[PDB]
DNA sequence: AAAAACTATGCATGCTCTACTGCTTCTGATCTAGTCGACC
DNA sequence: GACTAGATCAGAAGCAGTAGAGCATGCATAGTTTTT
């Protein structure tokens, strides 16, 4: 997958997208306006490469490269910014409708050709490479063309011609009083037509929900860390791929500007002599370590060569049991390992022989491991990973090799002395009674970076100008409030079976 | 602080210099241990004091000289801090002499030593290292006073010996050195005596304490006693709004750097103050207009919009947490919990609160309820109000030495990469074939790093990479001691024995060339 | 196919997080 | 910052600078002059403009050595929010003491204030589950209260006006609760007040006793 | 003579600059095949 | 003859990940001084 994603909300202006059947419900409209402004934010969050692009049909002013009449193209193909969410904002609420209202206005006539052949163009304008054409039609009319024939077959000719050129088109359909069939008229337009949804919908579509779901992780795509060389032996070489499947996130960086005008300002940073003032060339300084009374000097690619054992790669060293690796001995985030074939051929078979070996007699593969040049090696240990789905057949732990970095000597550090103290029968019994007390399942995505979600949180406010930043959950905090109503009487037993009366855990 | 005193006793006897061909001299391997020693004591910056006594030296300079006693024994350096000095003696002007001396007055005079210069100084820990071949007569009739005099002055002892208790010999090369058979009746009969004096000293683990030149240089033995012990974080393991245990974590496992920085100077004149530093700031524009620093504010980037965002509405807004905070969020099977999520850059060591009877039985019991149950803690840890909170897991390690929680931190939804790679086993076009996984079993079968000892019934790893000391340090040290003894002059290469030891023993890879050929024959690889 | 983000193709809907929910 | 958005709650946040309603700006502009600031423009002091401000300004808007006019006023007074501490008798007191020392009884309304009255709206004296609700005495009544007439409900002995309509059947018990009362209180009809309300002042009840 | 308060310090976190190396994608230059206009 | 458009390649900008040096600083332990 390389390439951008390029996405275009279609919404209606006819009268009935400005109805609710009920009171104090927000009108379709409204609804359509929220999930793109929450699809903004979303893109802006995760990916802001992304290309977003406004189209209104149905209006009375128009705006388009081809005049075509009764159409309006709010915000070409661009990336997402927060100009473009307040822009979308003005018509959000009711006083927003009604500026909308006449800014372009509304019960217009309209032809789905037109609006596919502006999407379309809008389309083309683009100049980078989209990975993903898509386009939404947030609409509450199933039948759009009744009264008129030739219309339908036009917009159907359209959708056609759409779907071939390799554009994947959506209906949002919104809650309509009578009803809302695709089977009517839109089964022939959407791109994949669903057998379940196939009856009468009286109410939202089920894709809203999802939309307006806002997700604040960023998103990157699969890419390799780097393409090294394992060597089984000197004369024996395959070409593999290291990829970061666990990577920590780090807010982005912060960036200098000109208070007095909120303008990027440019950075330069110079060495002058003290004495002269003139630039100093890097041959012009050495580096210098003091030890006691005596200096060494040392230039630069001296120190260079200081850390420089063998050229980038894996050596294959011999197989070990994964008996003998310890679970706690963990000294760097684990990688992963995968045959890649673009650089020597053949190699995919024989990683694939390797891991079924592997995995049938439990071994891993010990190796000396050099990320870049002028690196010292350190020593790794790659594990059999085999392919693992969950339910409809969904990859959940890729195949390959886990590589994992086994710690020096100079890594482990010495504990001091301790006496180790045995507990009795019945305190080990109570405390399991406690641990079955809060049993729990633990997933992976079961918890939230607080900072980053706060500091996201916050960006998003200051950006928009909101009354107040969103306050977020933490779902880290231990919630000790469940844990006590569950314990019970358990933790008083616990502390006068253990503890002894006058202990005062407190100081 | 923490200081330590440490007297390395040398043989310089004529049979230290006596060699079989291809085999280095017992000398040459003692001077090698001696040099790293001497290099990680002293570029370490670390205040240890440490003397050298050689033993067997034609002259005699020694206090207990007087008296026709002790002998050929000459103390080269008494206790003072490690300095280049004592490595250029090691590395030229320190050679073999022709006259034997006994090891046990070495002992003595070492030990003399050590309680006459240990008067105007504050210790904690005393080591003697002692390097000899054992391949010279002695007098048992001290060994019950060196014993009692061990015994009251708390002296940890060392001692270092060419072989240990048939293809090239290597140092350090994870292979037998010394080779059976090559053993006279003296050190035969000096073997008995050191092993029992160490029993006495320590019991049977002081049996481990008798090392080899060849297994010294690559197992960091030699600082095991004079290590330092990391600081203690306290806190509280928290299950509830009661129920608290006061525990103390430590580093387990942390990545070592060097301390020592390289600075910048200028050639000319080689300081630093010649050098300076300056940033400016200016805008992007023709004129280049130049802002001053306090004018600069901070800001973020909005997806193609800056927001502004100041330093001070940061700290105001920022997430806001509790320090010193370890609190059990909850219980999960061991199951759930795979190593390949395992994330941080430390791993944590939990025992209970030193000085304390009740949180140590406590601790007892959760480990011991989490072992039977066969599960682990999810739990928040924090360093202190400023350091972000973590999700991490803590399960429990029992051995007979102690009961402690092991703590690695865990990853957040933000930090999951999800990446998709196409199945290798229902590739028809990368299948293996039925003769390819009978080569790989055999090439597995052959390149086995452990052996299964029949005696036991137990599994010994033949390349104990852990114990293995980081490369890098030794290459820094050897480089920055060459480059000040010989300022002009290209550094040297990466010495043998770094090599031989972080290679695999010779056995592996003799026994894996012809599955190694069959994999080569087998498997057509073309570069691309 | 089934499971695609909506907003982010390509990527699978990631699940709310649900903190700890005691059994 | 006309609007309180986060930004300006940031700002808020840091007494280092102020915040203007942008109103001033426009004035400045309309006049053409830099006329000086006003709490009712800014909604934050720094501590020195806080400090300027208490030797001029008071704890609210009005001040002290310039005058107040009618806007001025209805500024200050829309700036309190709420004052709910003190009690019918005590506010009826305050206000009583407001007219004596200010001598403000001439006014049109509110020169009932200083008298309470009662009504014979009730069949039986001293009862109040017996409400005659469904005559001119309750319009009466309400009238009297409406321009500052204290409408008591028990007739206690602090009572002073007492009006009695058409039906004259209990005079004899309100002279006889009078004659026991320490402080007498004059009989009075419903017509005075109907006929006092056009000349808005206190006729002599000698004619309408 | 004994207990409590202030200062030295020091090790670990997170941020920030600063650089280096790798991969992905956009822009520009060059080569080759096809096309149009004029004539005959 | 002139021009276009597709393709092919090479160079370079942007982004990601990591290592090294410096630094504010926060909690805690050891040394010194003040008070009764």
């Amino acid at each position: 997958y390389s390439g951008r994603d390029s996405l275009i909300f279609l919404v209606d202006a006819s009268k009935a997208m400005f109805e609710s059947q009920s009171e104090d419900e927000l009108t379709p409209f409204d609804m359509s306006i929220q999930c793109i402004q929450s699809v903004y934010i979303s893109k802006i969050i995760s990916s802001d490469r992304d290309l977003l692009a406004v189209v209104f049909y149905g209006t009375e002013k128009d705006k388009n490269s081809v005049n075509f009449k009764n159409i309006y193209v709010l915000q070409e193909l661009d990336n997402p910014g927060a100009k473009r969410i307040l822009e979308l904002d003005q018509f959000k609420g009711q006083q927003g409708q009604k500026r909308f209202q006449d800014m372009m206005g509304h019960g217009s006539d309209y032809s789905l050709s037109e609006v596919l052949w502006v999407c379309a163009n809008l389309f083309s304008d683009v100049q980078f490479k989209m990975s993903h054409k898509r386009i939404m039609l947030f609409t509450n009319e199933d039948n759009p063309h009744g009264n008129d024939s030739a219309k339908a077959s036009r917009a159907r000719t359209k959708a056609g011609d759409l779907r071939d050129t390799g554009i994947f088109l959506d209906l949002m359909h919104l809650k309509k009083p009578g009803g809302f069939d695709i089977s009517l008229f839109y089964r022939d337009i959407i791109s994949i037509a669903e057998d379940e949804d196939l009856r009468v919908h009286f109410e939202e579509s089920s894709k809203l929900e999802d939309l307006l779901r806002k997700v604040r992780a960023k998103e990157t795509r699969k890419r390799a860390l780097s393409r090294l060389k394992l060597k089984l032996n000197k004369d024996i070489v395959i070409s593999v791929g290291i990829y970061n499947l666990v990577q920590k996130a780090l807010k982005p960086p912060p960036i200098k500007l000109y208070r007095e005008t909120n303008e990027p300002v440019k950075t330069k940073t110079r060495t002058f002599n003290t004495s002269t003032g003139g630039l100093l060339l890097p041959s012009d300084t050495k580096r210098s370590q003091i030890y006691g009374s005596r200096q060494i000097i040392l230039e630069k690619e001296e120190t260079e060569e200081l850390k420089r054992f063998d050229d980038p790669g894996l050596m294959l060293m011999g197989f070990k049991p994964l008996v003998l690796l310890k679970k706690h001995h963990y000294l760097r985030p684990s990688l992963f390992v995968y045959p890649e074939e673009s650089l020597v051929i053949g190699s995919s078979t024989l990683f694939s022989a390797l891991l079924i070996k592997c995995l049938e007699k439990e071994v891993a593969a010990l190796c000396r491991y050099t990320p870049r040049r002028n690196i010292p090696p350190y020593f790794v240990a790659l594990v059999p990973q085999e392919e693992e789905l969950d339910d409809q057949k969904i990859q959940v732990t890729p195949p390959g090799f886990q590589l994992v970095f086994l710690p020096f000597a100079d890594d482990k550090r010495k504990m001091p002395f301790t006496e180790k103290i045995m507990a009795t029968p019945e305190q080990v019994g109570k405390m399991k009674a406690i641990v079955e007390k809060l049993r729990f399942t633990y997933r992976s995505d079961s918890f939230e970076n607080p900072v980053l979600q706060q500091h996201f949180r916050n960006l998003e406010a200051l950006a928009l100008d909101l009354m107040e930043p969103e306050q977020a959950v933490d779902l880290t905090l231990p919630k000790v409030e469940a844990m006590n109503k569950r314990l019970g009487s358990l933790v008083d037993e616990f502390k006068e079976l253990v503890y002894p009366p006058d202990y005062n855990p407190e100081g | 602080g923490n200081k330590a005193a440490v007297v390395l006793c040398m043989d310089v006897g004529f049979t230290m210099s006596n060699s079989i061909p291809g085999i280095e001299s017992p000398f040459e391997q003692a001077k090698k241990v001696i040099t790293m020693f001497v290099q990680r004591q002293v570029f370490a910056e670390n205040k240890d004091e440490i003397a050298l006594v050689l033993f067997g030296t034609d002259g005699t300079d020694n206090p207990l000289s007087g008296g026709d006693q002790y002998q050929n024994i000459t103390v080269h350096r008494h206790l003072m801090l490690p300095d280049f000095d004592l490595l250029e003696d090691i590395e030229s002007k320190i050679q073999p002499g022709s006259q034997q001396a006994d090891f046990l007055d070495a002992l003595i005079v070492s030990m003399d030593v050590i309680q006459h210069e240990t008067i105007g100084k504050k210790f904690e820990k005393r080591h003697i290292e002692i390097f000899t071949d054992l391949s010279s007569r002695f007098s048992k009739s001290q060994l019950d006073i060196i014993i009692h005099s061990l015994k009251k002055c708390d002296i940890s002892l060392q001692f270092f010996l060419p072989f240990s208790l048939d293809g090239p010999f290597r140092l350090g090369g994870h292979g037998p050195s010394f080779p059976l058979k090559g053993i006279t009746e003296q050190q035969k009969e000096g073997l008995e005596i050191v092993k029992m004096v160490m029993i006495s000293l320590e019991g049977e683990d002081g049996l481990d304490e008798i090392y080899s030149f060849s297994e010294s240089l690559r197992k960091l033995c030699v600082f095991k006693k004079i290590e330092r012990h990391s600081i203690h974080w306290p806190c509280r393991l928290t299950i509830g709004s009661n129920l608290s245990i006061r525990i103390a974590a430590y580093k387990s496992i942390l990545q070592e750097r060097v301390k020592k920085t390289w600075t910048v100077v200028d050639a000319k004149t080689l300081k630093k103050e010649d050098i300076q530093k300056e940033t400016v700031y200016c805008l992007n524009d023709d004129d280049e207009t130049e802002v001053l620093k306090e004018d600069i504010i901070q800001g973020f980037r909005y997806g193609s919009d800056i927001v502004p965002f100041s330093k001070v509405d940061e700290e105001q807004m920022k997430y806001k947490s509790e320090g010193k905070c370890f609190s059990v969020l909850g219980f999960c099977k061991s199951s759930q919990v795979q190593r390949r999520f395992f994330m941080g850059n430390q791993v944590l060591k939990v025992f209970a609160a030193r000085d304390d009877e009740a949180a140590a039985v406590a601790l007892s019991s959760l480990i011991h309820a989490l072992d039977d149950l066969d599960m682990v803690a999810i739990v928040r840890y924090a360093y202190d109000k400023r350091a972000n909170p973590q999700v991490g897991v803590a399960f429990p390690h029992i051995k007979h030495n102690y009961e402690c929680l092991v703590y690695v931190q865990l990853p957040f939804m933000e930090d999951l990469r999800q990446y998709m790679f196409s199945s290798l086993k229902n590739s028809k076009k990368y299948a293996p074939t039925e003769a390819q996984l009978n080569a790989v079993d055999a090439l597995i079968d052959s390149m086995s790093l452990a052996k299964k000892d029949e005696k036991t019934d137990t599994l010994e790893d033949l390349f104990p990479t852990t114990k293995i000391p980081n490369p890098r340090f030794q290459r820094l040290f050897q480089c920055l001691l060459h480059r000040a003894l010989h300022p002009r002059e290209p550094l040297p290469p990466i010495q043998q024995h770094i090599w031989n030891m972080l290679n695999p023993p010779a056995e592996v890879t003799t026994k894996s060339q012809i599955p190694l050929s069959k994999i080569k024959t087998l498997f057509p690889l073309i570069e691309a | 196919c089934p499971g695609e983000s909506l907003i982010n193709p390509g990527f699978k809907s990631k699940k709310p997080a649900g903190g700890v929910d005691f059994d | 910052a006309g609007s309180e958005n986060i930004r300006v709650k940031n700002i808020i946040l840091s007494n280092k600078h102020d915040v203007v309603k942008p109103a001033w700006l426009l004035e400045c502009f309309k006049t053409k002059s830099f006329v000086p600031w006003q709490p009712r423009f800014m909604i934050h002091m720094c501590p020195s403009t806080k400090e300027h401000f208490a030797r001029e300004y008071d704890c609210y808007g009005d001040s002290y050595f310039i005058d107040t006019d009618l806007n001025q006023l209805k500024e200050v007074f829309s700036g309190i929010k709420n004052s709910n501490e003190q009690t019918p008798e005590e506010m009826a007191s305050l206000i009583a003491d407001l007219e004596y020392r200010y001598s403000w009884d001439c006014s049109p309304l509110s020169m009932f204030r200083r008298h309470t009255v009662y009504l014979d709206s009730y069949a039986v004296i001293n009862d109040l589950s017996t409400k005659n609700e469904g005559t001119r005495l309750a319009i009466k009544a309400l009238e009297l209260r409406f321009h500052g007439a204290k409408v008591v409900s028990c007739l206690a002995e602090g009572v002073s006006h007492v009006i009695i309509g058409e039906d004259h059947s209990r005079v004899a018990d309100f002279k006889a609760f009078r004659r026991t009362f320490k402080r007498k209180f004059k009989i009075l009809k419903e017509s005075w007040v109907t006929d006092s309300i056009d000349k808005c002042e206190l006729q002599e009840e000698n004619q309408y006793l």
